[PDB]
């Protein structure tokens, strides 16, 4: 819509009136406002009374693109609205797994702070520990661990975030996670103990 | 950092490094093996490695000496290879490798024996130039158990990459390559788009991307989006 | 060539070897007084000896004979050629000849094919167990990989030879590792001694394993002499697979 342009023309005698006057897969402002990622534009418009839970045809939430893009402000701000901490999108994905890819920390802890659900899963019974594990994020396990979070998430295949550590064959998270009580006796579907991934 | 530094060093520095070779009296290996029923590629690492290095390449159709005949095998591979090996560096990717390496007891089918025969002439004609030949040779096969022993044998093949479970980096790395001539932005995201295809398992993945490609081609959208990623899985 | 200055370590087997395959080639004046028919072959089982082909092609070059496999590893499978009668008449022709397959040594159509010349083999070893054209027509048997089975089963012991080859002479470890060492360049200040007495359990093949293993850091490092600290690596390189 109007706001790539208008954002982008950086006119700030003509934004506020603009927001103060009044895409192809329904994409309201706040979309576009975590997009760009300002924070009187996020403050401005969640200011007037936009809807903070505006969902499209998929179910992708600001939030998912707040924290799919690297934001800290912008996720203070949505939390500072309410915004859901544990939405559904199309493929069943929390901001969490997102917070987690990006390896951001402040968005992370700001987010189970507030009273997220450390163990919400998605479409494919996955968490967050997946990717932060398979990535090799280190911090982002451990502000995981500030909060007490489950290790024995288990993927729709079967696999637990142990199997996606020492497939990384990161040798220090692996014995990181060994030596904090991960459960080495979880099978998956193929039945490959997490002994036998770690070359 | 051990896979990018092992074909590193197994790719680019035995194409300009012949005479050190030549010096130490060992030859560099540059056979490059890939398998995997489910996973079909033969596209994103034969055209990333064929477009890493910006040179000539000859590519050949799995049946492009299937011709019945006897004595121009020998011609067409050893024109090819001294083109190869004279003209320019080149890659070649040799595919469809099960049709031409079955063996056969009756002789009636002299076009069968004959063409394993090519096989295992150019087979042969590589381990006699293995003292620093002027081409690489990659190769690639789906069904690797009617294949004869000779093909897997070390020394010709001492490199396997296979495709069983690829993790996130691998991911941002032949997504990357793969990406970066597309159109992206911050909803494309294939990480559950190639592990929903890990689970039904289906050939040419990035055949299917350039099919999202022609549905986005359409001129009703610039940037793809996970419509037509879904929409280019769920039909074709 | 692979004559006696590239095969070494086996003095024993080739002093027993000498009256089973030596003995028409210099002295058959002993059919009278002993009695001695041609038998089916020898074959050796157990781990590969890094060498397995160089013997059989060591014992043909010395006895100036030909070398014509069945499977046709290297551009002679389709050479000589229902494709059986053809290496008859060729062994005709060619009286002295020695028979070693290399390449052999799915479950649906590798046992198909496979089959196919095991079949081949054996109704050749009809037709040379019933009739004989000339002498000096022996098969030997590779019995070294784990797919090997059929040879080893099908030979016990009974009408054919056998011999115990699990440790041939430890210098299938050692001498012949120092003649792959005398092809390649090979340093002055080198001890394969100790890095070749010090490489048990694991198998026979050390040899090959060492040098095309330490190729590749010899490759890396890319020194102009192979020095020992390679071959230590290249132990710890083939021991990890175990």
């Amino acid at each position: 819509l109007m706001v790539c342009n208008l954002a982008y023309s950086g006119k700030l005698e003509e934004l506020k009136e603009s927001i103060l006057a009044d895409d192809q897969d329904s994409r309201t402002a706040l979309h576009w406002a975590c997009s760009a990622g300002h924070t009187e534009i996020v403050e401005f418009l969640l200011q007037l009374g936009v809807p903070v839970n505006d969902k499209d045809d998929a179910g992708w939430s600001p939030l998912h693109i707040a924290a799919s893009a690297g934001r800290d402000e912008i996720v203070k701000a949505l939390l500072g609205k309410g915004a859901q901490v544990n939405a559904v999108n199309q493929n069943g994905c929390t901001p969490l797994h997102y917070a987690a890819s990006k390896n951001r920390h402040e968005i992370a802890v700001m987010l189970l702070e507030g009273g997220a659900n450390p163990d919400a899963k998605d479409h494919y019974e996955a968490t967050a520990m997946h990717r932060a594990a398979a990535k090799g994020n280190l911090k982002m396990i451990h502000i995981l661990l500030y909060y007490k979070a489950s290790t024995n998430i288990q993927d729709t295949e079967g696999n637990t975030p142990l199997h996606l550590a020492c497939d990384e064959e990161r040798v220090e998270e692996a014995k990181l996670l060994v030596s904090q009580g991960a459960s080495i006796y979880i099978e998956n579907k193929e039945e490959k103990t997490p002994l036998q991934v770690a070359k | 950092d051990i896979q990018k530094q092992e074909v590193r060093e197994a790719v680019e520095l035995p194409l300009t490094h012949f005479e050190l070779y030549k010096q130490i009296g060992i030859d560099p290996p540059r056979g490059v093996l890939m398998y995997g029923p489910p996973g079909c590629g033969k596209t994103m690492l034969a055209k990333a490695v064929a477009h890493h290095t910006t040179a000539a390449f000859i590519r050949v159709v799995g049946s492009e000496f299937v011709q019945k005949y006897l004595g121009e095998g020998p011609r067409m591979v050893r024109d090819v290879f001294r083109l190869a090996k004279e003209n320019a560096p080149a890659i070649i990717f040799i595919d469809e490798i099960d049709a031409i390496a079955t063996k056969r007891f009756d002789a009636q089918t002299g076009a069968d024996r004959e063409v394993q025969r090519i096989l295992l002439e150019l087979l042969n004609q590589m381990d006699g130039f293995d003292q620093n030949v002027n081409v690489k040779v990659i190769m690639a096969t789906n069904r690797a158990d009617t294949l004869d022993p000779a093909l897997l044998r070390p020394g010709r093949l001492d490199r396997k990459i296979e495709f069983p479970l690829p993790d996130r980096r691998q991911k941002r790395l032949i997504f990357s390559t793969i990406t970066s001539k597309m159109n992206l932005s911050e909803e494309v995201d294939l990480e559950d788009y190639v592990a929903r295809p890990d689970k039904i398992s289906g050939a040419d993945i990035n055949s299917i991307c350039q099919e999202s490609g022609m549905l986005a081609v359409r001129e009703n959208r610039y940037i793809v989006l996970a419509k037509d990623f879904e929409k280019a899985y769920k039909t074709v | 060539d692979s004559t006696y200055e590239m095969i070494g370590g086996l003095d024993k087997q080739i002093k027993e070897i000498k009256e089973v395959i030596e003995l028409p080639v210099k002295h058959p004046e002993l059919f009278e007084a002993l009695g001695i028919a041609q038998p089916k072959g020898v074959l050796l089982y157990g781990p590969p000896g890094t060498g397995k082909t160089l013997l059989a092609r060591a014992v043909a070059h010395h006895t100036d004979c030909t070398f014509i496999r069945v499977s046709g590893s290297e551009l002679v499978q389709k050479f000589i050629g229902r494709m059986v009668r053809e290496l008859f008449v060729m062994a005709r022709e060619h009286a002295p000849s020695i028979i070693f397959m290399d390449e052999i040594d799915r479950l649906e159509g590798g046992s198909g094919g496979d089959s196919e010349v095991q079949r081949t083999m054996l109704e050749l070893l009809n037709q040379l167990d019933g009739f004989e054209a000339t002498k000096n027509i022996k098969v030997i048997m590779a019995t070294n990989r784990i797919d090997i089975l059929d040879s080893a089963l099908l030979r016990p012991g009974r009408i054919d030879r056998k011999i115990e080859f699990p440790p041939p002479n430890e210098e299938a470890r050692l001498d012949i590792l120092k003649i792959h060492s005398r092809k390649m360049n090979l340093t002055r200040g080198i001890n394969l001694r100790k890095i070749a007495e010090l490489m048990p359990g694991a198998s026979g093949a050390e040899v090959k394993g060492v040098c095309t293993e330490a190729g590749m850091y010899a490759l890396r490092e890319r020194r102009v002499h192979v020095t020992q600290e390679d071959f230590e690596m290249a132990v710890a390189k083939v021991m990890q697979k175990d």
